């Protein structure tokens, strides 16, 4: 998609964002971010030859809080994308009609099957 | 009984459940259909938000009276 | 990517460059000042295929 | 004697946390609850339920 | 070297990258382009030694007489329709010129014979940095310039540039040369996409960025640049081993690790199209591209060679060197499979 | 004049017995392999075994089996007191259909 | 050049022959000067000769490929007549093939071209003949 | 069935944070506990499958294999002592979490909705598996065996992923409800001929094919035990699960190129058998076996039939029990005489007098002895192949011969009459290796009593 | 204990460990806020 | 089509050749790309003023300014070529072998 909002350059999120729902409290992305920012504390400690599960503690909840962070703005944002996207496409769907049409929708009682028996 | 009593889902709710699951995939599948329909006559048309480069921002052009009328 | 901190901070470094029509030093014309208004006139809203079609 | 040693009890703590979260799943998706065809009876009689 | 003036030369590409990031006007991006060279020539040369002046010599070459063909690549354009902007060209020789004077720069398969002898002789600090930011900085200007490009430039330097760095790949017994037959495959994949949806191309872009970063890492980590040094490093550090490991097969593209994602996207988005026949010829060759990486990781962690002492004497003296951001790149590049809708972050 | 090498002539035959011969299969911790008797011989045979021979031996009606057996029944014998041949063919209407016609 | 590769698609198939097989030696000669183009800027045959003497090899041998594939194609498809099948373009590959083989006087590379070759070309004139088009659509 | 998922990701970090000599029971007991977890599901009834939000359903055609992975488990893993007890603790507990993670896997491939999410865990399945054997393979090819393994299974997996994204942008959503119910015939032109060839033909390197075995047995003389069962029952018969799934689109076309498959499988099997008769190197004997048996579980795969395809599955279940107990008693032979060839272990019978029963017992099973599963799997694919051409018998029955021939000189030429006299260091059995026999074949028998529940979903 | 002509570290700062824990709680604090924000937002414009 | 625009066309394809191909120097491959920015600078600067368009007379000044600063760079480099050598030949430069 090309903008669309190719007007504010990077206006992060307009006020377009602040009508549809954040992210909510444990939704199993950003606790599956947190898991990695767990993983990632535990071999932050794997690599100094510091004891892994051991003595660094502030940087294991450092990680945690950090990417906890940065992975919910990025699922703001990106909840934003998608609400914009499906809006755009309603847009041009109730825009013209007759590109679209309505397929006649012919029930089984007349609609022939080639059949080609498999034996 | 018993086994079927305090182990297993029913019948009504197992069926109910794939009613509902299959009435969620009819949606999205209907929806992506219409998601590729709406991106190759957008890109055919060229009418619609999507597909439209960056032109001329015109808020530069003035008109403002020159050194020369044949201009 | 395309950025436009040149749009969002709201400094027109860049733009003053950039066609005709555009200010020219002392109040002068171009060689073909009035063409470039017309197809500027004609391509502003437009989505970079129908301004060809 | 389980502050002790935790190790034999953290997988059934698990599979309770999946049948409860399975059982979340089902009343997320209680959606159609009687307006099937083939499974529609009266709401009948205890208490605004036919399945959980 | 002053560190200052290192700091200021740092900078300097930071600022011609901006500067091609940021403008509307052509003379910008060409004056972009070449600050960015003029910096980059003495990150290399770090050292003294005249392998480092040759391959100076040779990207200066190089890079400078791709420049040179963007510049009659703009003049010409404004021979034609005169405006600067970065849009929609108005003359196919003008995007022949362009699309060749970039294929010269990041690295196309008739265009690539400088990225080994770049690459082979300098330290690993300015092949990181060369790698990062001459492989990011001409994908936002053809990002830019995509609606006037003829398909048959970018689709076959594309598919050459994708095989050629999959057969050059397989006979080095080095890691710069192996680096960087991977870039130029890599670079082929970033280029395929850009004319149908380059949300990929750019998230493509990102992925091979961290991948590239972690790489790079872990060889800061361990001066080593032979496969008996790798050898070596299994039998003194055993964590590197097992993200060698780790980070090899994501940038062999499987898909329960993070190095799937990028390509698979990319099938998707093409076969969209009908296009069948090349997604899986390039695909095939992107299976040609991963058996040096399953030799790299033969000689590091499967396999254990024979290693040489004094690592005894080295044992009392743990792995007390830098490391720029070593955990979280990894963990970014590796588990980062089921975000697969962190696509449209990106417009 | 030449070795290529320098390590040592390894491994030996660490019989697992000629020293516990009383002990089962693995290692020669001789606590943990009574323990190890103790959970793979009553949480394989014991618990998991007959309990799932049990559990085969009868759960519900799968795949619909004495359901239909008594279905059937019924039906056959509805078909006899009505006189109507049992398992007409056609089981979608004859009627309820359109033939695409030359 | 595209235009005379659509000369060689612009013959019905159908025999118009001596045209078709005209048609395949340009295109080989073409790919037979590209290559040894390439063969003589990359190696410095040392001297001017012996670059003569490649390239005339080269191209020799590539437009005798596109020639003895042109000659097999014209034949089967007069004898034969069927347009639908690329059984014949199949039989085409596996001829020019062996004629390669024959050209490098070696047999197992031979084989191997001649089924190489062989499934490449009945992929082309079948994906030709069903449909699938070139690079591109570039639409969406 | 995430309540199958999440304790097997509350199973893992328990074994990082195992202590010393205390790993082996806690992974013992808690796989135990997901077997008798993993028993509950059993509950397929009538019409329907039974679904579970988007990823997850169940079927007969999923359910058996699925029991079968989670009670191998177990057997896995305690045969994956003994031959790495001497190793680190932290290559131990790396090693351990790594099958944890490949039966992870396994059960996201089993239990999978989508094809796409199927091609996921199937290469998902594939990475584990490459960096086991070529580890732990304990002999100098196992460089060659990972290698050939990985770069099969890739170079004939990968354009099944196009043909997927295809079939994704042309019938909506990938379920396979919907595609039971949106699915419509595509005629014989060629594109459909070559869609077809790309699944079909992603899926015969899996199976292995005969144009395509030589994958197999490279990587079966160099694994170890656990990896070895691993490949061999859960990967051969994960493929024909994958065909099983994918063949219900794409009807109209596999009569008319589905002969060269049929031919090459049945050929194929009868040269198969031939070549497990005379080689060397015990082992490599069950890996042909197998070949052979996927060979035939193919041709019923592709004739079409519900007789086919309940003795198809029957097939598989036999076959993935019984090969799996061939393996670990072919470790046990290699514990005792360190060779890997066939003509030096010999005896056996003065020496060892029970585990010559499981021997006795095992290749009885593998001979289609007439209780045993693998003769209703048998069984039921000759009699749909002679209702597919009523002459292809004489090849069955050839096969059948040959099968029972190399299966009990197997048994005969080791395991019957003379101990060499140099031997000298066995042991009598330890009882884990037997604990090993019960486990494997007293569910084959006490599901051979009433075995209605692994015939398929055309029951 | 054991160590010769210096432990290098191992005792830590008291700056450190305090401004990262600082910052940490910080952001969390500030996550919070802006979660609060953003549903008392939603539920003011629908 | 204003005929001197041919003629300097021709002058740069021709300054493009003579920078591909060269025997020995690297001094008369900076030399050649000198010759091609003046082929560039002259070419744009008729473009200019055909055009009239004099607010953007930038192009001839900051083009061959930061084209000059690269053929210094590069001369800087052919001294420290020939100092680490005896001469700057193409021979002699074939070490760092691919
Ligand atoms: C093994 C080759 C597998 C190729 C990938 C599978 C596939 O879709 O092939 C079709 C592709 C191309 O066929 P296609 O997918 O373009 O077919 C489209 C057909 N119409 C136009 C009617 C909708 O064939 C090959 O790649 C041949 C090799
Ligand atoms: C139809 C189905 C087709 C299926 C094709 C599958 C891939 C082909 C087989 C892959 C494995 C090949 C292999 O392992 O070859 C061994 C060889 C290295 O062995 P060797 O030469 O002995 O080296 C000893 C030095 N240590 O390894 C090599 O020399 C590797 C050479 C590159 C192979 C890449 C895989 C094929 C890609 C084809 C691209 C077109």
């Amino acid at each position: 998609m090309t903008g669309r909002q190719a007007r504010a350059p990077l206006q992060f999120l307009p006020d377009e964002a602040r009508s549809l729902p954040p992210p909510k409290l444990t939704d199993p992305r950003l606790a599956y971010i947190g898991f990695l920012g767990y993983c990632s504390g535990l071999i932050d400690n794997a690599i100094r030859r510091r004891p892994v599960l051991s003595a660094g503690l502030h940087r294991q909840f450092l990680y945690i809080t950090s990417f906890v962070f940065v992975g919910y703005y990025l699922l703001k944002r990106q909840d934003y994308m998608y609400a914009v996207r499906d809006h755009d496409m309603f847009s041009y769907i109730k825009s013209h009609p007759e590109d679209f049409p309505e397929k006649d929708k012919k029930t089984y009682r007349e609609v022939f099957e080639e059949f080609h028996p498999v034996r | 009984r018993w086994i079927a009593r305090t182990f297993f889902d029913a019948p009504e709710k197992n069926y109910e459940r794939t009613m509902a699951i299959l009435q969620i995939e009819s949606e999205k599948a209907e929806l992506r259909l219409k998601e590729l329909e709406v991106r190759r006559l957008m890109r055919a048309k060229g009418d619609g938000p999507w597909f439209q480069y960056p032109t001329i921002d015109k808020a530069l052009i003035d008109h403002s009276p020159k050194a020369t009328p044949d201009n | 990517p395309f950025f436009d901190v040149q749009k969002k901070l709201g400094v027109d470094l860049d733009h003053w460059m950039t066609i005709q029509s555009a200010e020219q030093p002392h109040r002068i014309p171009a060689r073909c000042h009035a063409f470039e208004k017309e197809w500027i006139e004609c391509a502003h809203g437009i989505g970079s295929i129908r301004a060809e079609k | 004697v389980v502050r002790d040693h935790w190790i034999h009890v953290l997988v059934p703590v698990g599979f309770v946390f999946g049948y409860y979260l399975d059982r979340k799943n089902d009343e997320k998706l209680a959606a159609f609850r009687n307006k099937s065809l083939l499974y529609k009876r009266e709401l009948k009689p205890n208490e605004e339920v036919t399945w959980k | 070297m002053n560190p200052i003036i290192l700091i200021i030369i740092l900078m300097t590409v930071m600022l011609g990258t901006i500067i091609v990031m940021i403008s509307t006007h052509w003379l910008l991006i060409w004056i972009g382009f070449e600050m960015n060279m003029l910096a980059i020539i003495p990150i290399m040369m770090k050292k003294h030694n005249p392998r480092a002046t040759e391959a100076s010599t040779k990207y200066f070459l190089t890079q400078s007489t791709a420049s040179m063909l963007l510049m009659m690549a703009i003049i010409i354009n404004l021979m034609f329709s005169g405006q600067w902007t970065v849009m929609k060209l108005f003359n196919p020789m003008a995007s022949m010129l362009m699309t060749m004077a970039l294929a010269m720069k990041l690295g196309m398969a008739p265009f690539h014979f400088w990225v080994p002898e770049v690459t082979q002789g300098i330290p690993l600090s300015s092949g990181l940095i060369l790698l990062t930011w001459q492989k990011l900085a001409p994908m936002s200007v053809l990002y830019q310039i995509l609606p006037s490009i003829n398909l048959d430039l970018i689709l076959t330097l594309s598919i050459l540039s994708i095989t050629i760095g999959g057969w050059g790949g397989l006979n080095q017994t080095q890691l710069r040369k192996i680096m960087a037959y991977s870039s130029i495959a890599h670079m082929g994949w970033m280029t395929a996409v850009l004319l149908y949806n380059p949300t990929m191309t750019l998230l493509n872009l990102i992925i091979y960025i961290i991948m590239t970063s972690t790489m790079f890492t872990l060889f800061m980590a361990n001066s080593t640049t032979t496969t008996l040094s790798l050898s070596h490093t299994w039998n003194k550090a055993p964590i590197m081993t097992i993200l060698v490991l780790i980070t090899l097969l994501s940038m062999g593209g499987l898909p329960p690790l993070s190095g799937f994602m990028p390509k698979w996207m990319i099938i998707q988005e093409m076969t969209k199209n009908d296009s069948i026949i090349l997604p899986t010829l390039m695909a095939i060759t992107a299976l040609l591209n991963l058996y040096f990486y399953m030799r790299l990781t033969y000689s590091t962690a499967l396999t254990m060679f024979p290693s040489t002492n004094n690592m005894k004497m080295k044992w009392q003296f743990p792995t007390t060197k830098r490391m720029t951001l070593l955990p979280t790149m990894t963990v970014l590049s590796t588990m980062l499979l089921p975000l697969t809708p962190i696509l449209s972050i990106l417009e | 004049p030449t070795l290529r090498w320098q390590e040592d002539p390894e491994p030996e035959d660490e019989n697992l017995y000629e020293k516990n011969p009383d002990s089962h299969g693995y290692d020669k911790d001789p606590a943990v392999d009574v323990w190890n008797m103790r959970v793979v011989f009553f949480f394989g045979f014991s618990i998991v075994l007959v309990l799932g021979s049990t559990f085969v031996a009868y759960l519900p009606d799968y795949r619909m089996q004495e359901w239909a057996r008594r279905e059937a029944e019924r039906l056959v014998k509805y078909r006899e007191a009505h006189g109507l041949p049992l398992m007409e063919s056609n089981c979608f209407d004859p009627s309820k259909i359109q033939l695409p016609e030359d | 050049a595209k235009t005379l590769l659509h000369q060689y698609w612009d013959i019905p198939e159908g025999t118009e022959c001596h045209r078709k097989t005209y048609a395949a030696t340009s295109i080989g000669g073409a790919s037979g000067l590209v290559v040894s183009a390439y063969s003589v800027a990359l190696k410095t045959p040392t001297s001017f000769l012996e670059g003569v003497a490649r390239t005339g090899r080269y191209t020799f041998t590539a437009a005798a490929i596109g020639a003895i594939f042109g000659l097999t194609s014209c034949i089967s498809a007069q004898v034969r007549e069927k347009p639908d099948d690329p059984l014949n373009y199949l039989i085409g590959g596996c001829a020019g093939g062996l004629t390669l083989g024959a050209r490098t006087r070696s047999y197992g590379i031979g084989a191997a071209a001649c089924a190489y070759m062989g499934l490449t070309a009945a992929l082309v004139k079948m994906g030709q003949l069903e449909g699938w088009k070139v690079f591109a659509e570039p639409k969406v | 069935m995430l309540k199958y998922i999440i304790p097997t990701m509350m199973l893992m970090p328990l074994t990082w944070l195992s202590k010393n000599s205390m790993i082996w029971i806690n992974t013992t007991l808690h796989s135990l506990l997901i077997s008798l977890t993993s028993l509950l599901l059993l509950n397929q009834f009538g019409d329907n499958s039974l679904n579970f939000s988007l990823t997850f359903f169940s079927d007969s055609l999923s359910t058996p294999l699925l029991i079968l992975t989670m009670w191998l488990l177990p057997l896995m893993l305690m045969a994956s002592q003994h031959h790495l007890s001497k190793e680190n603790l932290a290559r131990k507990k790396l090693f351990i979490s790594m099958l944890i993670l490949l039966q992870l896997f396994l059960i996201m491939t089993f239990t999978a909705t989508e094809l796409i999410f199927f091609y996921i865990m199937f290469e998902a399945t594939l990475v584990p598996t490459l960096i086991i054997i070529t580890r732990w393979g304990n002999q100098t090819e196992r460089l060659n065996a990972g290698l050939y393994f990985l770069f099969y299974t890739l170079a004939g997996s990968l354009p099944l992923l196009v043909a997927l994204i295809y079939i994704q942008n042309t019938m909506g959503s990938l379920n396979f409800l919907i595609l039971q119910y949106w699915v419509q015939p595509m005629p014989n032109s060629w594109s459909n001929t070559f869609m077809w060839l790309a699944c079909m033909m992603a899926f015969m390197v899996k199976m292995p094919l005969y144009g395509l075995h030589l994958w197999l047995p490279k990587a079966h003389v160099e694994a170890p035990i656990a990896g070895s069962m691993v490949l061999a029952a859960i990967l051969l018969k994960l493929g024909g699960y994958g065909m099983m799934r994918i063949t219900l689109l794409l009807n109209p076309i596999t009569d008319f190129m589905a002969y060269p498959f049929i031919m090459l499988s049945l050929w194929g099997m009868i040269m198969t058998s031939s070549i497990c008769l005379r080689q060397t190197d015990l082992k490599s004997l069950i890996a042909y076996s197998s070949v052979s048996h996927m060979a035939l579980v193919i041709v019923a795969i592709l004739i079409q039939t519900p007789w086919s395809y309940m003795g198809a599955t029957a097939l598989m279940i036999a076959h993935g029990l019984t090969s799996s107990m061939l393996f670990c008693l072919a470790n046990s032979n290699y514990e005792r005489v360190h060779s890997r060839t066939m003509i030096l272990a010999r005896g056996l019978q003065t020496l060892l007098p029970l585990m010559a029963a499981w021997w006795l017992l095992a290749s009885l099973t593998n001979l289609a002895l007439p209780p045993s599963i693998n003769l209703i799997g048998e069984l039921f694919v000759v009699m749909s192949t002679f209702s597919w051409s009523n002459i292809t018998i004489i090849l069955m029955g050839l096969n059948m011969v040959i099968t029972a021939l190399y299966s009990l000189y197997m048994l005969i030429t080791t395991q019957r009459g003379k101990h060499t006299h140099h031997i000298n260091n066995i042991l009598p059995s330890f009882t884990r290796e037997n604990a090993l026999m019960s486990l494997h074949m007293l569910p084959l028998l006490l599901l051979s009593l009433n075995p209605k529940i692994i015939l398929g979903p055309l029951y | 204990k054991f160590y010769i002509q210096e432990p290098p570290h191992g005792s830590p700062n008291w700056l450190k460990v305090g401004l990262t824990l600082g910052t940490s709680a910080f952001l969390w604090i500030y996550l919070i806020k802006q979660h609060n924000e953003d549903v008392l937002e939603y539920k003011r414009r629908n | 089509m204003s005929l001197v625009y041919m003629n300097i066309m021709m002058a740069f394809t021709v300054s493009l050749t003579g920078l591909l191909m060269y025997r020995s120097h690297l001094m008369s491959s900076l030399l050649c790309l000198e010759g091609m920015m003046l082929s560039l600078f002259i070419l744009a600067t008729l473009m200019i003023l055909n055009s009239h368009f004099t607010l953007a007379s930038m192009m001839p000044i900051i083009l061959l300014v930061f084209a000059a600063c690269e053929a210094a760079l590069g001369l800087s480099l052919l001294v420290m070529v020939s100092n680490t050598y005896g001469t700057d030949y193409v021979q002699n430069l074939n070490l760092l072998q691919c």
